[PDB]
């Protein structure tokens, strides 16, 4: 009563009442694909096959790099190129998972590379040099991989990824950037700024210095038109240690709606009238990191204003509610919280928030 | 940053202008408010980034920045309006205020 | 809206005061508190400031270390307190509010101040 | 921190 042939190459049997049943994934991947009868009474669960699994064969050739144990810049330029094709909620998973263990390779050559003896002519200055051009090489390659990653037309496997991995799996996107962002502001030489964007990804990573008189940090410059975060020259002092601050400001296009409305703390008003009222991020993703902290709720001497623009701007959207998404690193499940941010002003192209914290 | 306010004494005739400067030591955007003290009483906010006056102040004041040299015109001297004048950097800690006009008829 | 300031008199050199500024019809937990001086035949002075989230403390060198400001939102008043008091420090002491919330517009612009505190040293 | 406008969309 329950058997039936899908597009993808994935046959089933009847199961008589709702048991459960797999076959491959399609020729071209390596994943199965699940799918029995919702109710037992013998009816095909509308959801239809999870293509959460399947991913293209590049997953193994990387695999094998990363046990190789090449320096990581190679294997993640390696990354980019594959991630141009198709993809995969497996090809995602993978890069995800594979962005997390290349820095902790790197994290392995940065503590290799240390002065272990007398610099006789060059030798730390070497060291050093080579760090920060390898370092660099990574992120600018992160940016790529994410540009790729968030295609626009590549809507298809985030869809196919459940609501729960799709969240946590871009949860993890945002966690494995800004650590390479803390690595590469890390590695700076001199108190320099690096910034490597793209048409999706915009990346900011600056390492500056709290002496005498400083100015405010506003990212995008003028790049976006719009969707620009700024902190203030006071906030910089009060996270400043030791005449050094580690500054990552990045801007996120086509990535909100992967992030779920879980728990979403919208206050709403009169203005709810509807019986099937529905929650949007009609906003794209800005983000600002500073000192090394992920999620510690850091306060602010100042406010940071974010005039993030409108995705779609007409008079369907009734009222707006800045929020912040708040994860735990051991689970990289989140959930939207207007916890300390307040709407300042609204219109129909932008809207300014007020946050205290960063 | 260090400002300074001249001319510091004037006597500006009821209705005829004012035009008190704040050299900029440093290039500060904007950033500089004008306070007026009236003797014996607390300061009050006129012109909140050498740009647009407080809601509440009279509309004679108008606020202008000439990119370092930032400046306060009153357009008429309404008889109510002899007091002592600041120009205060509201960009940055240090809070740094400047020597003090003062329009006195 | 009110910030009445109370504690002055005479205090000998090197001695110690603590100001008081009761706010009344604001909250001082989301509201900016700067204590701004003005001595005999002089100009208005910045001592000290705190963010009201952050608890963020920041005085003009003239005051660094020998002055501690604190903002107990708890009974809604700020107090200065003023160790080692030097006789450079006789003025009025004058505690202003600034809205934190709306800080990049009006920004540091001192709306409402007080009567004041004189302090004297002999 | 990750920052965005949570808004509705009446149907
Ligand atoms: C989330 O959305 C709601 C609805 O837009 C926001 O509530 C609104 O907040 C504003 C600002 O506080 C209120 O304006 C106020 O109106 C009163 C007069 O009614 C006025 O006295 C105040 O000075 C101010 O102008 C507005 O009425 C209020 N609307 C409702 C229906 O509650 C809320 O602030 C948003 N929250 C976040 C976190 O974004
Ligand atoms: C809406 O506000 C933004 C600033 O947040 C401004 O740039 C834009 O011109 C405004 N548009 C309208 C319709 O007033």
């Amino acid at each position: 009563s329950c058997e039936a042939v899908e597009a993808r190459e994935i046959m089933w049997f009847k199961t008589r009442q709702g048991q459960i049943a797999k076959q491959p994934c399609p020729a071209g991947t390596i994943g199965v694909s699940t799918y029995l009868c919702l109710a037992p009474d013998g009816i095909w669960d509308p959801q239809g096959p999870d293509l959460s699994n399947c991913s293209s064969p590049w997953v193994n050739h990387i695999t094998q790099k990363l046990k190789s144990g090449e320096t990581a810049a190679n294997i993640a330029r390696e990354l980019a190129e594959q991630t141009r094709n198709h993809l995969n909620a497996g090809d995602i998973t993978y890069s995800v998972r594979a962005m997390d263990q290349l820095v902790g390779l790197l994290d392995v050559q940065l503590r290799n590379l240390t002065p272990g003896g007398k610099d006789s002519a060059a030798r730390s200055l070497n060291k050093l040099q080579k760090r920060e051009r390898s370092c660099r090489a990574y992120v600018q390659a992160m940016v790529e991989t994410v540009n790729n990653l968030l295609q626009p037309q590549a809507l298809n496997a985030w869809r196919d990824l459940t609501t729960s991995d799709q969240l946590r799996a871009a949860t993890m996107l945002l966690h494995t950037v800004e650590e390479s962002a803390f690595v590469l502001a890390d590695n700076l030489l001199k108190t320099d700024i690096v910034r490597e964007n793209t048409d999706n990804i915009k990346l900011e990573v600056a390492r500056l210095s709290t002496e005498g008189n400083l100015e405010d940090l506003k990212f995008p410059e003028n790049m976006g038109h719009g969707s620009t975060i700024q902190l203030s020259a006071n906030t910089l002092k009060q996270n400043g240690r030791n005449g050094e601050i580690r500054v990552a400001f990045v801007l996120y296009n086509n990535l909100g709606p992967y992030l779920s409305t879980e728990n979403a703390s919208m206050k709403l008003g009169t203005e709810a009238l509807s019986t099937n009222h529905s929650v949007i991020v009609n906003s794209p993703v800005i983000t600002a990191a500073i000192n090394k902290e992920f999620s510690n709720k850091v306060y602010l001497a100042d406010p940071v204003v974010f005039t993030v623009k409108h995705i779609k701007q007409s008079e369907e959207n009734f009222n707006p509610n800045c929020s912040f998404w708040s994860y735990s690193k051991r689970t990289m499940t989140g959930y939207w919280s207007t916890q300390g941010c307040r709407l300042l002003t609204t219109n129909k192209t932008h809207t300014t928030c007020s946050c205290n914290h960063l | 940053i260090q400002m300074t306010q001249s001319p510091s004494s004037l006597s500006a005739s009821v209705g005829d202008r004012v035009t008190i400067t704040c050299r900029a030591s440093q290039s500060v955007s904007s950033a500089v408010a004008w306070y007026q003290q009236k003797p014996g009483k607390a300061p009050k906010l006129l012109i909140y980034s050498a740009s647009s006056l407080y809601s509440g102040v009279p509309s004679r004041f108008s606020g202008s920045r000439s990119g370092t040299d930032f400046t306060l015109t009153i357009s008429s001297l309404q008889p109510e309006d002899f007091a002592t004048y600041y120009c205060q950097q509201s960009g940055q800690y240090p809070l740094t205020f400047g020597q003090g006009t003062k329009v006195e008829i | 809206v009110q910030l009445v300031e109370s504690g002055g008199g005479l205090v000998q050199p090197g001695g110690s005061l603590r100001l008081s500024c009761a706010a009344s019809g604001f909250n001082i937990s989301s509201s900016y508190i700067h204590w701004v001086r003005q001595a005999p035949g002089k100009g208005l002075e910045w001592v000290a400031s705190i963010s009201p989230y952050s608890g963020y403390t920041s005085y003009a060198d003239s005051v660094k270390g020998r002055f501690t400001i604190s903002a107990d939102t708890s009974k809604n008043t700020a107090y200065l307190q003023m160790n080692s008091l030097r006789a450079e420090d006789t003025a009025v002491y004058y505690c202003a509010r600034h809205n934190y919330w709306q800080w990049w517009e009006y920004s540091y612009a001192l709306d409402y101040w007080g009567q004041g505190t004189l302090v004297t040293v002999s | 921190t990750n920052f965005a406008v949570l808004m509705a969309h009446v149907e």
